[PDB]
């Protein structure tokens, strides 16, 4: 949901905020990128020709098998914006974004781009040896930082702030540390180029005017940009957050000169292996994947023994996995993280006996669980052992007259969200205490 | 033998079970033979490739083996009777099928006849087994122990011949006969008792033999040299390939129902390459949106009628009520069958079949007459709304009908006239 | 959706485009058509970031790798492109100056041959080094200026089923543009029909690039959810060996399988010299026997 | 007890009959079987008459079988007077000879599958006392013996004659045997000017 | 050692390879694919099934067959249990061969063969066979072992009075009776006659046994054929085809009857004519001119290019990887040679190289 | 069913019909 969360966040920015944003090349190359192939071939379609089209002779043109799909390219086109449909002589006219479309046909065509691809200063550096190490070495810092153990470059006092009013690794100060969050294990278990959307997406959410347009445009360009070049320092907003974003480890800045490194590139699209675990039903790991970063991150909920130079071994305890659970850990990302370090042998031999058994049949009188359970379900078995109970703490009322509390003030406080517990035939039902607004008046009347 | 396209159409009962056998045959038949008036001759002559296949399937049969080695019985022992390993006894032993010939309607009934057939002595004789004085068997079965002794020695003499003479070890036994020295050993003879009487090891060696010579004999039914396989051709000249080598030789003819000059292509490469070297335009392609509007028009001129191809782009869904959907289709059949032996009449290129063409094509004016009738009658029935459909549906039909309408009436003016 | 290789085939003939701008006016009309190619491969690497682009041409008396460079700066386009874009634009123009300089060097140096079957030999070849390296959807583009009157096609018709061949198995759609006096190329209409492509001839090189934006943007991701936009029709047929005439029903030799519209000459096959049987073509000479 | 009847369903058998007519019927049955390719399988002494000048080749001569070592039985006063009498006069050693004599007709039995060289098989020998015989072998038999071979199970001589067969279920090359095992009349003038 | 291992097999491969010659081979042909469900074939010595394997390279088989061979029609008969059966008779409709197939499949195998009554009828199966189809039968056969109703001498000798050659393909070894067979049906030739070693070499049979057999001069069928094309007619209606009678959107015409057919490569079902196009006999043109091995040369000389002419990629060195093109004189990679000589008809340095 | 047996038989005796005549 990473670039429907961006469509989102695009959607909640209001109409001429958006054509703002829809002025520039840079930033619609890479709205272009994020539509999905439809809404790209109706934009290309309608740049060179510039007619204003009925829906009716789209309707003609889309063969109904991708329907559903039009109509999602088309329904975001005219959330975001974008489109403009209004029924002049009495068929839906059909407009692309005009500043939109101007700026797409500038970048395609090479012309006025008023260096949306960068204000260059062209004085180029290695980037492998500068670059890429000053970004590892920063964003390990604060990787082995949302490990938890202890490092002494911490990460700079803005994004401290970002974490510590988030509730992304939450900062409890009571106890006096950082603590990782269901939301952090989250934050931990996504793609790279995901967590840098949770980042900024967190960082433009408590960032207010440092204009809203200017971090829109710059990160768009930032994402537009190369590597391992000079660039001049723009706007005073985007040239702070651009300091900003150097303190991140993100660019290698010489004090107006700045180096983009492999992280623009990163964010700008992504990129027996690397990470596939040998399970075991004798919980013992055989990973093929060593790291300081990979020892830091399994040893949250798994007993250690000892590196090797691919395979860090140790064992699966319940103490370890009941301490994952104290953690604030879910069992499903435990076991979401499972499925990302799954093993080829296993993998192959689990789909021969799931060919195997769909030859007979999809029942097989046994419960659903296509990786080998004798690792998975032992844990899963102490994962169902996990949570199995729930408490309401509150206002509780029974014996009701009827049913005529159930279907209209609990039916409708489904779609609302102020009730607990629903139960018709007991009638006894729970509701929270601060969800109380709504639901003892027509009870009343 | 029985295998010519005139036996193949002889075989009536052949032709009666394969007839059965099919369906939507059988509903050929009735309208071809029975309600058109075909006669079977033609009826089956285009159809002699599968009589023949027919006939095979009907006419073929498995090769001998031992059924007594094979079959074990397994305290009444349970028999899994089969008739097809009843008939394999039956003539793999003769003596049985005589044993069998004369007990079953005469002596005693099916089910206590092959109880006495797996209790019989000569039962567990014939087997792989040799037979025990201890054993009751059958004594109904034990008279046929010398009739089958009989047999023994009956086969033994038309069996026996003169033997190969490179092959014969009779020949090196009788090279010195008057050879007087010792006899071999207690170990060369074989095994007797003290008595001298055998084990009857050679008597089972000979009934095994006599099966294979059975077997020999099998292939060897209705159904000088020394040179070549002495000769060596180890150290001989290999095969070779004598296939013909195919040469090509290529011309092409052009078909059948301006020049600019070197100077003009060079000064037009000068120029072209003036252009190239002095400048590129980056927006000056961009199409006026007039000229573009009939680039649209154009395209969408393309895309309407590609289009309403493409949306037409078992079989499909039919309005037509079963009845005469499947009139119509049944009727379509046998007219294209009709149309099938009018082209066999006409590619026969014969004098002979001229009636043959004349009552055909009488055959097929009433065809033309009954789809005429019939598409009256759907338009009648209707109100023509899907009696259209009817009628385009089976157009093409009567369109190549009135093709052959056409070529024979423009060949009999051209012959006849 | 896919990393798309796309590969373009362009035929280069200066006897082709100046018997175009002296039958037309449209003296220049390759610069345009330049310019749009560039425009849609930039709009294709827009599209697909993964993607693949080369770009090959065979002059008269031969082929070259235009794009990529091979494996053994001046600047006509402009600054503000992108980078990546730029430096294709850049190596494929340096290319294009290099090769009109070869173009000069042997200008008089004339070829009735064609060399087209190399061009999509060598097209297909790295084709075929592409996706066997690292799963890779591949659509090929042809490209003609067919106002120049062909010699001879019979001789380029062998590698056309060739490489139609190989390149269905390959699962790749080729489509047509022409730009000719004919308003048909019959062969280019049959490799379009049989790999499921779009035939296209046109005139104009303005509104080119609307045409390519149009029609000849369908990727293989998506390719069989919607219409081929090409209005041919055609039968496959071919004209008669030795006379040249395109036959309905006929014969070939068992032999050779040249095509015969009527019966040879000498008995003998016009082809491979295959002696025939008198008898069998007699009695296929025989007429249907008709009652008096 | 029925290992005979249950491996009827192969091929055929033919055991050397006291009758040498019905020997002789029988080789031609067996003759007949390799043609049409049922095949069967042959019973005869070491010291019988079969023993004695009978070839088989190229599907006849594939494999033959010899248990345990064919000796004359010991308890005859002609043997055992021969043997004394060779002793005293030769010097020659009795169960020497014995075996000796063994392994000529066990040699004699086992000469009747390979005629030129074109044919093939596979020579199964069954006893434990055989491995002490590679002496009394003739030398071209013993040559293609291997010492791994001296000590072999049933097993391993299973899986030995199917890669044999699979050896040999292939063709050859020509030019591997054209002038070293095979001559031309030139390879031969060639050796001749090698030799000289 | 590796690479000169590896170039001796390929020179080993290449002395196989020597005769290239453009033999006139079998084009029009009528096949006929002898199976068996025998009880040998159940055993698990291959893995899962002998009769698995066959089933699936019998369906790969037929695919091949269909597209190599489209002009050519082909039959399948099984042995099963003392007799055999036909499931597949000669079809240009590969797909009732396909489902033949795989109920077959469904089914169990088991039984004994009768070779003669399988030579029997398919006898009476290419009885109605014209003398320009030519009659070819491919055996495959898991045991050592075969009764039969009668002789099969006669057999054999009226075969090879009926003009047919017919290889065979054993399990365990060779089998003199089928070798003699392949002799006598083949000239005396028993290249026909081939065993397998692993699945690997299976296949490769396979891919080998797809290809047309050449034809030799003696039996001479030098002949025409009355051909003709049909027009596709992209129609506007359901419309009834000639042989199943069924509505079909668009097809084709018959060039004299003007009836439609579903498919080709197929006879006319109405005026009887075999309707294919120009793919089906270009199909087989580099069957009718082959393509030459080229010269590997070696690395001691000096090379006009030091990378590949087609490819463009640069030659190593220890050994030379310049493969020569001897109708073009121009030196190829390896890796452009092989793909060349296994899927392409044309040489690109040829076309390079004016005539 | 048994519809069929007495159209095959009474083609029986037809073509038995033409036989003598
Ligand atoms: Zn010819
Ligand atoms: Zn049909
Ligand atoms: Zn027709
Ligand atoms: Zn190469
Ligand atoms: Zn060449």
């Amino acid at each position: 949901s990473l670039k429907h969360s961006v469509t989102q966040y695009l959607e909640e920015i209001p109409q001429q905020v958006q054509n703002r944003l829809y002025t520039s090349p840079a930033t619609c190359l890479a709205i272009y990128r994020i539509l999905p192939p439809l809404a790209k071939f109706f934009i290309m379609a309608m740049v060179f020709n510039e007619n204003e089209v009925p829906l009716l002779d789209l309707d003609k043109w889309v063969n109904s098998n991708g329907k559903l799909q039009f109509q999602n390219a088309i329904k975001s086109m005219k959330s975001l914006h974008l489109l403009i449909p209004n029924k002049s002589s009495g068929t839906l006219m059909i407009n692309l974004n005009p500043t939109f479309k101007i700026s797409l046909r500038n970048a395609l065509t090479g012309g006025e781009v008023q260096n949306s691809f960068g204000v260059v200063v062209e004085e180029n550096v290695v980037s492998l040896d500068l670059l890429d190490e000053y970004s590892a070495n920063k964003w390990e810092t604060i990787l082995h930082f949302m490990v938890g153990t202890p490092l002494a470059k911490i990460p700079s006092e803005k994004v401290l702030n970002l974490l510590k009013h988030s509730k992304l690794m939450e900062e409890v100060n009571s106890t006096g540390e950082f603590k990782i969050t269901n939301e952090g294990f989250q934050f931990l278990l996504q793609e790279i180029n995901s967590q840098l959307w949770t980042l900024l997406l967190q960082y433009l959410k408590m960032i207010e005017t440092m204009d809203l347009v200017d971090v829109l445009h710059f990160i768009f360009m930032l994402g537009a940009l190369e590597v391992g070049k000079a660039y001049k320092i723009l706007s005073e907003t985007q040239r702070i957050m651009l300091q900003d974003m150097r303190d991140y480890g993100l660019v290698f800045q010489k004090h107006s000169i700045f180096y983009p490194t492999k992280l623009a590139l990163m964010l700008t699209s992504d990129t027996i292996p690397d990470g596939s675990l040998i399970v075991e039903t004798n919980f013992k790991i055989y990973s093929y994947s060593n790291s300081p970063l990979q020892i830091a991150v399994l040893s949250l909920f798994v007993h250690l023994k000892a590196r090797f130079v691919n395979m860090v071994l140790g064992q699966i305890t319940r103490e370890s996995i009941r301490r994952a659970l104290t953690n604030g850990i879910t069992a499903d990302q435990i076991i979401a993280y499972l499925e990302t370090h799954a093993h080829p042998q296993m993998r192959r031999l689990a789909e021969e006996k799931l060919e195997k058994k769909l030859e007979l049949d999809p029942n097989c009188k046994e419960p659903l669980q296509v990786l080998p359970p004798t690792v998975v379900d032992q844990i899963r078995l102490w994962q169902l052992e996990l949570d199995r109970v729930i408490t309401y703490e509150g206002s509780l009322y029974s014996d009701f007259e009827t049913s005529q509390e159930y279907n209209l003030l609990s039916k409708y406080a489904q779609d609302i969200g102020v009730l607990l517990w629903k139960d018709d035939k007991k009638k006894k039902f729970f509701i929270s205490k601060e969800g109380n607004s709504q639901v003892l008046d027509f009870a009343k009347r | 033998d029985s295998l010519s396209k005139e036996k193949l159409l002889t075989n009536l009962k052949l032709q009666q079970s394969l007839l059965k056998g099919n369906k939507v045959l059988m509903k050929v038949f009735q309208e071809t033979v029975i309600n058109a008036g075909l006669p079977p001759s033609e009826f089956w002559s285009t159809r002699i490739p599968l009589l023949r296949a027919f006939a095979l399937s009907t006419s073929q049969k498995v090769g001998p083996y031992n059924v007594l080695s094979t079959i074990k019985p397994v305290n009444k022992v349970n028999v899994n009777l089969s008739r097809e390993k009843i008939l394999n006894i039956f003539e793999n032993y003769p003596i049985v099928k005589k044993a069998y010939t004369d007990n079953v309607p005469k002596n005693f009934k099916e089910p206590e006849f092959w109880a006495r057939f797996f209790s019989s002595k000569l039962f567990r004789k014939l087997r792989g087994e040799k037979i025990m004085q201890n054993d009751r068997g059958d004594v109904i079965i034990d008279r046929y122990l010398t009739l089958d002794q009989e047999f023994d020695r009956k086969d033994d003499d038309m069996l026996l011949h003169p033997v190969k003479k490179i092959i014969d070890l009779d020949g090196n036994i009788q090279d010195d006969p008057v050879v007087r020295g010792n006899r071999p050993d207690f170990t060369m003879q074989p095994g007797v008792d003290i008595n001298g009487n055998s084990d009857g090891t050679v008597d089972i060696l000979k009934g095994m033999n006599r099966l294979s010579e059975k077997m020999i004999m099998a292939l060897k039914n209705e159904y000088n040299d020394e040179r070549n396989e002495l000769k060596i051709d180890d150290l001989n000249e290999s095969y070779k390939t004598n296939y013909a080598i195919i040469h090509l030789k290529r011309n092409a003819h052009e078909k059948t129902t301006l020049k600019v000059s070197n100077q003009q292509m060079l000064q037009q490469l000068s120029l072209v390459m003036d252009n190239l070297i002095n400048k590129l335009d980056l927006n000056q392609v961009v199409p006026n949106n007039e000229v573009s509007n009939k680039i649209n028009k154009r395209v969408i001129t393309a895309i309407k009628i590609n289009a309403k191809q493409a949306k037409h782009n078992l079989e499909v869904k039919s309005t037509l009520p079963i009845d005469l959907l499947e009139s119509c289709r049944m009727l379509h059949t046998t007219c294209c069958e009709f149309l099938k032996h009018f082209y066999i009449h006409f590619q026969s290129g014969e004098q002979k079949q001229a009636s043959t063409v004349k009552k055909l094509y009488n055959h097929l004016k009433d065809c033309i007459e009954k789809l005429n009738e019939l598409f009256q009658d759907v338009l009648n029935g209707d109100g023509e709304s899907m009696s259209n459909t009817c009628t385009a549906y089976l157009k093409p039909v009567l369109n190549s009908i009135t093709l052959a309408t056409h070529k024979y009436d423009e060949y009999f003016n051209e012959y006849n006239n | 959706e896919s990393p798309s290789l796309l590969t373009v085939i362009i035929e280069i003939a200066p006897k082709l485009w100046t018997t175009f701008d002296e039958e037309g006016n449209e003296k220049g009309s390759i610069i345009k058509v330049l310019e749009a190619l560039i425009v849609f491969l930039n709009a294709h690497l827009a599209f697909n970031s993964a993607n693949k682009v080369a770009v090959i041409a065979a002059y008269s008396q031969g082929i070259k790798y235009l794009y990529p460079e091979s494996t053994s700066d001046l600047k006509i386009i402009n600054s503000d492109m992108y980078r990546r874009f730029r430096n294709v634009d850049e190596t494929l123009v340096e290319e294009i100056y290099k090769l009109f300089e070869l173009e000069k060097k042997q200008i008089e140096q004339n070829s009735q041959r064609s060399t087209l079957a190399g061009a999509m030999s060598a097209g297909l070849t790295y084709v075929n080094r592409i996706s066997k390296e690292s799963s890779l959807k591949s659509r090929l583009l042809v490209l003609t200026c067919g106002s120049g009157s062909s010699k001879d096609e019979i001789f380029q018709y062998i590698p056309i089923m060739n490489c139609i061949f190989s390149a269905t198995k390959m699962k790749c759609p080729i489509d047509v543009v022409k730009i000719g006096g004919s308003k048909e190329s019959t062969f280019l209409q049959q490799t379009t029909d049989a790999t499921n492509g779009v035939y296209l001839h046109v005139e104009s090189t303005e509104g080119l690039i609307q045409y390519l934006a149009t029609a000849m943007f369908i990727d293989p991701s998506l390719r069989p959810i919607i219409v081929k936009p090409n209005h041919g029709s055609v039968d496959f047929r071919t004209s008669c060996y030795l006379t040249g005439r395109v036959v309905a029903v006929g014969f070939i030799c068992s032999v050779c399988l040249c095509v015969l519209s009527i019966i040879p000459p000498g008995n003998k096959c016009p082809a491979c010299d295959s002696q025939f049987d008198e008898h069998v073509i007699a009695k296929l000479k025989r007429k249907p026997v008709v009652p008096r | 007890m029925g290992i005979l009847d249950e491996v009827w369903k192969h091929k055929l058998i033919l055991v050397e009959t006291p009758d040498a007519q019905e020997t002789s019927l029988a080789l031609e049955t067996y003759r007949k079987a390799c043609s049409n390719g049922r095949g069967a399988i042959l019973l005869s002494v070491a010291r019988g008459k079969v023993s004695e000048g009978i070839d088989f080749d190229h599907q006849y001569g594939r494999t033959v079988l010899m248990i345990g070592i064919p000796f004359q039985y010991t308890e005859s006063r002609i043997l055992k007077a021969r043997l004394e009498f060779m002793r005293e006069n030769y010097r020659i050693r009795e169960n020497d000879f014995l075996s000796f004599d063994a392994m000529r007709h066990a040699a004699q039995c086992l000469g009747r599958v390979l005629r030129g060289k074109d044919d093939y098989g596979v020579m199964v020998l069954a006893d434990r006392r055989f491995s002490r015989k590679r002496s009394q072998l003739p030398k071209w038999i013993a040559q293609g013996l291997s010492d791994a071979d001296l000590n072999l199970s049933t097993d391993m001589a299973i899986s030995n004659t199917k890669q044999f067969l699979r050896t040999m279920a292939q063709p050859t090359d020509p030019k591997d045997q054209e002038g070293v095992s095979v001559w031309s009349y030139e390879d031969l003038i060639k050796h001749q000017n090698s030799r000289k | 050692a590796s690479l000169v291992a590896s170039i001796v097999e390929a020179r080993k491969k290449r002395t196989a390879k020597k005769n290239i010659t453009p033999y006139q081979r079998g084009i029009i042909r009528s096949l006929i694919l002898t199976l068996d469900c025998s009880e040998a074939m159940l055993e698990k010595d291959l893995r899962p099934n002998r009769h698995a394997m066959i089933i699936q390279y019998a369906i790969d088989f037929v695919h091949e067959f269909f597209d190599q061979n489209p002009i050519s029609q082909m039959g399948i008969i099984i042995m099963r249990n003392g007799l055999a059966q036909l499931v597949s008779q000669v079809s240009g409709n590969p797909q009732d061969h396909i489902d033949a197939l795989k109920s077959i499949r469904k089914q169990e195998p088991k039984g004994n063969p009768s070779l003669q009554n399988a030579l029997e009828m398919a006898r009476g199966l290419l009885l109605p066979v014209p003398a320009h189809c030519t009659r070819e039968v491919l055996i495959v056969f898991g045991s050592l072992s075969t009764t039969d109703p009668g002789d099969i001498h006669q057999t054999i000798d009226s075969l090879v009075s009926e003009k047919i050659r017919v290889k065979v393909l054993g399990l365990s070894a060779q089998v003199a009776i089928c070798k003699e067979l392949c002799k006598a049906t083949n000239y005396g030739d028993e290249s026909f006659y081939k065993i397998l070693l692993d699945e690997t070499h299976l296949k490769e049979l396979f891919n080998e046994a797809v290809t047309p057999l050449p034809v030799n001069k003696i039996n001479k069928g030098f002949t025409l054929v009355k051909m003709g094309f049909p027009t596709r007619i992209f129609e506007d209606t359901p419309t009834f085809c000639s042989c199943h009678s069924k509505l079909v959107y668009g097809g084709y015409f018959c060039p004299n009857c003007h009836s439609k057919v579903c498919s080709l490569p197929t006879v006319c079902p109405c005026c009887d004519l075999m309707l294919i196009l120009s793919t089906h006999l270009a199909r087989s043109y580099h069957h009718l001119m082959p393509l030459k091995t080229f010269a590997e040369v070696p690395t001691t000389e000096k090379f006009r290019s030091e990378d590949c002419f087609s490819c463009q990629s640069r030659f190593p060195i220890l050994t030379s990887s310049r493969y020569r093109c001897e109708d073009c004189k121009q030196e190829f990679c390896v890796d452009c040679d092989v793909f060349i000589h296994e899927i392409l008809h044309n040489c690109p340095g040829c076309e390079s190289k004016p005539v | 069913e048994e519809r069929e047996n007495e159209k095959t038989l009474n083609d029986y005796y037809a073509a038995l019909a033409k036989k003598q005549a």
